[PDB]
């Protein structure tokens, strides 16, 4: 039943009596459903370290990844170039749910296609396909570039992308000057972030390989900088700016910020902004070239080392208070243009707001989990807080990885506590969180169920998730947010201590039991 | 109504294309004439998509694992392979239910057997054994196991129906192989037949020697009802007031004792023609059960199947029938009266997969909505034979859109309101024109039944009626 | 009794079993308390319509203000200006409060002085303390300008302002030629924008009063930019911002952002930034003068235009959509500057955040308080958001801004069920949203005690509080943020759809009861 | 020693000053010397700010409604004149109370009488008689009524005695008058003073014919603990372990009934003497009671405290002491043994209205922290009279201090650690120095007995160790 006035969506709206009656009579009626004794025992069974145990013993099934595969960042990279297509080589399903999954991320129209192979090349290949799907997206779409990376079905059957593209050239289905570079992202090996390293480096040798005769270096008085795979624009803005500032030359390749940002004014612009071919081109000219991410950047870093002959700084994420001083004097070197003092304002600022909120952010414990440069980032920046990460866990993370973040906390008291996790799913992470309960999260959409699951062992168990990194799907336009930099600091601080805050509210909030500490001022 | 002006700007559309795409598509198009029966003499489906033209369609894992086993809550689906497609299906559609996460439902988690290259080299069968064993150590309360394979496992020799069948002997455990790699056929739809076909083969017949069940002669199935926002449990309560018992329900909020009960029943009421009359056919060759379609989208097409499924059965259920139209007749004329006459006369476009472009048109009709283009993703010919004869006259159709080709006919025809799924929102929202997500339903509803047609009129006003679609044009250009 | 290794601070540290006991003997033996269900049966009264319609017939008592007294926005007015001292004729308590206030919202140091007059200068008047503070502050400090307002104690008393400083100033005690300006700032009239709208007419008659013989009106190719009373940093920016990007030549007067933002890099500068006074005394030269907030700029404007003859635009607050656009076509008129593409685009960029959160934002009942201009761009606002605002309370408002109020209602389908009040306190707010339940509040730090209230009365019942207005004392760092242009109409449409989706996933939370519809994708 | 650096120091500061204003501050600047016990031939207090020097005092308001008679818990406290002064004084004070805020509590509230111009001109009594029936209209289980009045109050010849007297007489209520105009005295010292008065004039005597209350031996009064952050409660469980039964609690979490009971307790127990000393002797002299002063800060302190009370009963409230004594011991030597290694050496300055610099110096010394100077905003010279002695030799003392000179004061010296108010917090972080709110506690606490002494050692380890005071430098210059 539904009231005109009030309409009821379907919370609360299975809260009726009738719509309960039916529930209960269905469960009672044919579900077969267990005790709701014997599920209590269970859960309360989950909860434990016994539990725990058996939990990471686990070698062949996975529970909740958090991590995707190798072509979605293989188009992220792609969609970074101006006027490209991304063009998968394989089956069309994997371009669906990629669309799908960063529309929901974004809430951005995102452009990809597929030559749809099907059981026919599971026995001859897909030559015809491609030949026909370059063709057709040339002719339909009118884009400058097409950037080629390949799904599982592909790599398994072992498809050639230099032989296909070549052989759709010399047949006249596509132009021979117009540019194709191409990548194998095979799935079943790292990553989305090693997709886009590998997009990047196939993208970077299909456009200098050939031409470094007449490349001289530093020549452009320029700085290339390559931003790996980032799901915030306001990390591309950031840096942009803080180059602007400094008055230093930049080349940002592989920059998507205008193409998953574009106005609403009543037209529908496929393409917009991102890296010239000219720029790609000329990139070799720079004086050196910087790596935002360098964890997953390893193989563009041996590229532009081996080929380019520039000398790849050592630097890590410019995340944080420190890492952002280093980026930032390492390129005052390199381009020889000293730190201004709006930049010197800022820090300044950050240090501040640092001082101001420390009593709060003092000794609060957080699990956390991501990318790894995003990872040792945000461990850096909590350590330079005075909090004490506990949980810190990387699902696509390496050993190495796991050894420098180890360095890392062994140079602050605040990291005695702890443990970094390599190939583990969210579900060590929630008997992680269950046995040795921390005071927040940090994480992607996915943390929220496990905050359910605590809220159902009891108030007093719950663990807040704080929605910091990728993907985010259950809140709007926090893609718009900055990580990077002085900026970036300054918003994760914000966050995480207006969320302790909210916690400390809600806490407190209960007239004549809890709101004694429920103090105006805080 | 400006018929010969709808093929061309067909053939305009076509002129884009190189010669063998356009020749293909061609046959995809076409203009709607109620009179026609046989659709297969104007538009042609369940074809390849042409490569590299940007098609909307999935593939059979996703018509597998992401549309039919998926909302099975008690029991355990394996994404056998890489880790991006169970990452990608993971809770994307509404398919609701009720248990306990983790301990007796499995729906919202991704597990996954997260291929490396050493299983592509030397195979996955014995990892998908110790796989099992680890489920069935750490998830004692789950009920079955399904693995549903993606593309590697069709590509490299793996034969999980060996494996299946030696770990459920061993363990007494119902475990389902399903081969639906995602390179087999054009679409989901493969996908349903393949689930269907599973289904029959591995769970169906499990009590078919039970006969400890005990039957009433107002015994249903509610068949291709997968419980979109709820939408399974606002028809089943209209049911249940009509004086039936509802055995089971496929599959949305579903359970394999159902699933196994089904061949109990007395009618099959089919909701989703599409994907489940592969199964329902082979009950009524099998066990005898009649079935028949339904439609519970806006009050026209839910009164009148009520009164088809009612006179199905004796005087009792056709007096329960009357009461519970008398009933509910006041809340939806409610509904109409305050929000017919904001939506009078405006146009719509459809663009949904198999089942819902011709099954929601009559909830529009029924708020004075005009729906003048319509299509489906992965749709035979039969389902266009019932469309046609739902649609009017000089109407748009089209089969396996491209998003070039569906752009310019929305720039054509220029429609008030689009109903399509997350790939298109924020294309045509850009352009200014309001949308309705017709998948997860814009994240509300539940639409089925009366409760939920005062919850659709709700959302179609607000969105098309919206203040945001006046302001898009700045005032100084 | 404590652990060393996890020590409880009052909360939950007074939840223990013995601090329990303690306070249940405390209040059985000597505290007389009422008993709970008299407590329970008075507070369900309290939260009834009858208890309403005796709360609205109060003349004479208030409860729970929304507004402050006149000196403090006469000092905040003062602090924008550069090394300038804010100096209060009158008592040192008030200057005392003024300090501590500003301090917890802004946590920042904010210096201001008082001439600390006694029962002796309520018996002969404070000529003698005016001269000795004017010479002791300018001994100690070392400002450029001082700028005189007063308590109520020096107005009830009849305080001479301009005959003291007269009188200092012929006697030696402080230079002939140094800047004193001063403005009577009567607390038991208006409210604090009042006192900022006085003191600013104030700075503004000292400095051009007397000199208007060789003004020219436009020669100096500027435009006067007035905001009024102010806690937003982030205002300040955008506008010098917006401003700068069109190319347009502007003065800010009145502009205190550097010296509430100082770094923290080892030293403590008193005075930062501000308006010059030169810039002040070049002002009456600029084509025209915008008041940002003209509801407590009148007596500014009625000096503006009858002494500079500047021809004021008649303008709304710049806030949201409509507001901005009509702001910044009115600046591109008077100055000659077109509008650039950058604005287009972020305009472009707040209608495509509008279209996404519309459906979530749709229908949502709100009630709000705050300042008369920021509560009208507020509704303004929500109303283009397709919004419902219910309760539009102001404390400080008028009748005349009463009826604009309501003519911007009546122009919007969304403000049919919208009611103003002007005089009224957060007690007649509490009546009203328990009467009249709305989805949520939107109002300063105050609001979180009627939260309290209605979760007292249930979980239903509970209104969310959400911080939008001054003062913000129980979060940190909020202070940054920006509510003008489309860059604040952006963080507000963020603020509101988050708070929206936050609500509804502690609503769906519960396991097996409401967690049907805690969906991952939003 | 460097006593003679000190004073240069003193010279050097006061050298900024003009001649009178030179000359005045020179008093209330010192060197201690431990030695000396009449601060009177040392340092002068208690007397005028000079104008225009950015004094730290607030006014009598602030003593008399924002420290003794807000705590108040059960009684309804007006803000008699404009609007600012509540609204600014509103929960700014941590003074923590039980009850049902808006029902049986009032602390948190502003009730105001919110003068306009006409009340200005004509006067306010009629507003006030009102203002009181509308009070007993909407808030009927008050207790009681106190009307704190603002500057006009005293400035335009209001009598609220009068209508005070006869709205008191007509309702059965109690009601106070409390002339506390911000212009009496020269801080909040005289507000202190007027506000005792007033409880001794219309709330200690209503029940002096009143012989129903059962007294025992063991009866106690806590006076001048404001219960800042559960600072009373941590007391007074210690006091009930003891032996001890504690009557009222003035004024943190206090009731009216508790003060109209305490004429009954046999011993006045005062943390605060600064603000209750007056009222203490009111009852030596009338009652006949004995009060004596306690410290509860750290505890070395604590325990001295709790011998020397103990020492005023019967041989089992000494057993009970030393019984806490030995319960109390390993919890707050763990403190000690944690927390000491951590902040061993470094030197503190404190600057606190009145009692507390010289309190929390003993807790400090536990910690083995050198307080190397220390004022108070508003002392007389008996609270330099007992500051003298706790203190180092050649330590700082200073009385009303100006921020230019603690700014100076605090560069020469250079402290590890300040503890002050609100309005010097920020100053001296972006100095690079950390600080300690030593009124509010930073928002935590309490710091009061055992259980306060490990949140005080906590708090100070984490503001002085904090690693952002490593960091104000960047690396480019
Ligand atoms: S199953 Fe089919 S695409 Fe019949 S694959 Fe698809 S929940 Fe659609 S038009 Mo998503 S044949 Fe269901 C469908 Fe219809 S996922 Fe849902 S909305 S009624
Ligand atoms: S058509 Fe369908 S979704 Fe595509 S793979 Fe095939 S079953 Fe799967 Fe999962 S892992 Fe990634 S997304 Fe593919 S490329 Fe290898
Ligand atoms: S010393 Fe003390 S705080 Fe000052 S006024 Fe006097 S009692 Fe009060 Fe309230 S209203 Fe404002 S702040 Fe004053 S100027 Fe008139
Ligand atoms: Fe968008
Ligand atoms: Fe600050």
């Amino acid at each position: 039943s539904q009231q005109v006035d009030k309409i009821k969506a379907s919370y609360p709206l299975f809260l009726d009596q009738d719509y309960k009656d039916m529930l209960a009579k269905k469960r009672d009626g044919f579900e077969e459903k267990y005790p709701q004794d014997k599920i209590d025992e269970v859960f309360q069974w989950t909860t434990t370290k016994e539990y725990q145990e058996l939990n990471f013993q686990r070698e062949a099934l996975t529970v909740n990844p958090a991590k995707a595969c190798q072509p979605l960042g293989a188009v992220l990279c792609a969609l970074g170039f101006e006027k490209t297509m991304p063009y998968v080589h394989g089956s069309q399903g994997c371009v669906a749910y990629f669309r799908s999954y960063f529309n929901r991320h974004f809430r951005e129209p995102v452009s990809c296609v597929s030559d749809s192979m099907t059981e026919d090349a599971a026995v001859f290949g897909g030559q015809q396909n491609m030949k026909d799907g370059l063709q057709n997206c040339k002719a339909t779409y009118k884009p400058d570039m097409i950037a080629v990376s390949t799904t599982c079905m592909a790599e398994v059957i072992g498809d050639d992308l230099n032989a296909f593209i070549n052989n759709s050239k010399k047949e006249g289905f596509i132009p021979d000057e117009f540019p194709v570079p191409f990548a194998h992202t095979p799935s079943f090996v790292g990553s989305h972030v090693t997709g886009w390293d590998n997009m990047f480096e196939g993208i970077a040798r299909y456009f200098t390989l050939k031409s470094m005769d007449d490349k001289v270096v530093g020549s452009n008085k320029k700085i290339n900088i390559v931003p790996g795979f980032e799901t915030y624009l306001g990390n591309f803005r950031v840096i942009k700016r803080m180059l602007s500032e400094m008055g230093v030359g930049y080349s940002l390749l592989s920059d998507p910020e205008e193409v998953l940002d574009t106005p609403a004014d009543g037209q529908f612009r496929m393409y917009a902004g991102g890296t010239t071919q000219e720029e790609m081109k000329d990139a070799p000219n720079a004086l050196n070239t910087v790596l935002l991410q360098p964890w997953h950047l390893e193989k563009t870093k041996k590229f532009v080392e081996g080929t380019w002959k520039h000398e790849v700084p050592k630097l890590n994420i410019p995340m944080g208070l420190d890492w952002t001083d280093e980026f930032l004097m390492k390129v005052s070197e390199i381009s020889g243009q000293p730190i201004p003092a709006s930049l010197t304002k800022e820090r300044g600022r950050l240090v501040d707001m640092m001082t101001d909120s420390h009593t709060w952010l003092h000794g609060k414990r957080f699990a956390l989990w991501g990318d790894p440069d995003f990872v040792m980032g945000l461990v850096k920046f909590l350590l330079e807080l005075g909090c004490e990460p506990v949980h810190i866990l990387c699902h696509n993370g390496n050993k190495r990885w796991k050894k420098a973040v180890d360095a890392i906390l062994a140079a602050s008291p605040y990291g005695k506590n702890a443990t970094v996790y390599i190939g583990k799913d969210l579900w060590h992470l929630r008997s992680l969180v269950f046995t040795d309960k921390p005071d927040f999260m940090i994480g992607n959409s996915y943390g929220k169920f496990i905050q359910r699951d605590t809220l159902h062992k009891g108030k007093e168990f719950e663990v807040p998730l704080i929605r910091i990194g990728f993907p985010i799907f259950d809140r709007h336009h926090l893609h718009r947010s900055t990580t990077l930099g002085y900026e970036g600091a300054m918003q994760i601080l914000t966050t995480l201590v207006n969320s302790i805050l909210e916690r400390l509210d809600e806490e407190t909030r209960g007239m004549q039991a809890t709101d004694y500490n429920h103090d105006l001022v805080r | 109504m400006s018929r010969e002006e709808v093929e061309s700007l067909i053939q305009e559309v076509l002129e884009v294309y190189p010669e063998k795409a356009r020749k293909d598509r061609n046959k995809h198009l076409a203009v709607n004439d109620p009179a026609v029966t046989q659709s297969k003499k104007c538009i042609i489906s369940n074809k390849k998509s042409q490569p590299g033209l940007m098609t909307i369609r999935g593939c059979a894992y996703a018509g597998s694992k992401g549309v039919v086993w998926g909302p099975i809550k008690d029991m355990i689906h394996i994404s056998h392979g890489p880790v991006g497609c169970g990452q990608y299906s993971r809770a994307g559609r509404r398919n609701y239910y009720i248990g306990t996460t983790g301990v007796n439902a499995f729906v919202t988690m991704n597990f996954t057997s997260d291929f490396q290259e050493k299983d592509i080299v030397f195979g996955g069968d014995k990892k998908l054994a110790k796989l099992i064993d680890e489920v069935e150590t750490l998830f004692p309360l789950n009920k079955g196991i399904s693995v549903q394979s993606e593309c590697p496992i069709g590509l490299i020799g793996d034969d999980i129906e060996s494996v299946s069948k030696v770990k459920g002997a061993e363990l007494s455990k119902t475990i389902v192989p399903v081969r639906c790699e995602g390179f087999r056929g054009v679409s989901q739809s493969l996908g349903h037949h393949i689930a269907n076909d599973a289904v029959r083969d591995w769970v169906l017949g499990k009590r078919d020697e039970d006969t400890t069940f005990a039957s009433t002669p107002y015994d249903v199935a509610i068949i291709g009802d997968y419980n979109i926002g709820g939408d399974a449990w606002s028809s089943r309560i209209l049911l249940e007031e009509m004086g039936l018992r509802c055995v089971a329900q496929w599959s949305g909020d579903g359970s394999i004792s159902e699933i196994e009960l089904t061949p109990k029943v007395k009618l099959n009421l089919v909701h989703c023609y599409r994907s489940m009359n592969y199964i329902s056919r082979h009950m009524e060759e099998k066990y005898g059960i009649p079935w028949m379609e339904y439609n519970f989208f806006g009050p026209t097409k839910t009164i009148e199947s009520l009164r088809a499924i009612a006179a199905k059965f004796d005087e009792s259920i056709q007096k329960k029938c009357e009461e519970v139209i008398a009933k509910y007749k006041p809340e939806w004329e409610a509904v109409v009266a305050k929000y017919r006459p904001r939506l009078e006369g405006k146009r719509v476009m459809l663009y949904i997969g198999g089942l819902r472009p011709r099954h929601v048109i009559g909830a529009y009709e029924d708020l004075g909505m005009e729906v003048v283009g319509t299509g489906y993703e992965f749709a035979h010919n039969d389902d266009y034979d019932r469309t046609m004869k739902e649609m009017g006259d000089s109407t748009l159709l089209y089969d396996d859109v491209t998003g070039y080709e569906f752009e310019e006919f929305v720039k054509r025809i220029k429609p008030d309101l689009i109903g399509s799924g997350i790939k298109e929102k924020f294309i045509f929202q850009k352009m200014g024109i309001p949308f309705r997500e017709m998948h997860s339903w814009d994240y509300s509803g539940p639409y089925h039944g009366f409760d939920g047609f005062a919850i659709f009129a709700r959302d179609m006003d607000m969105t098309l009626n919206n203040p945001c679609w006046k302001k898009l044009q700045a005032p100084w250009e």
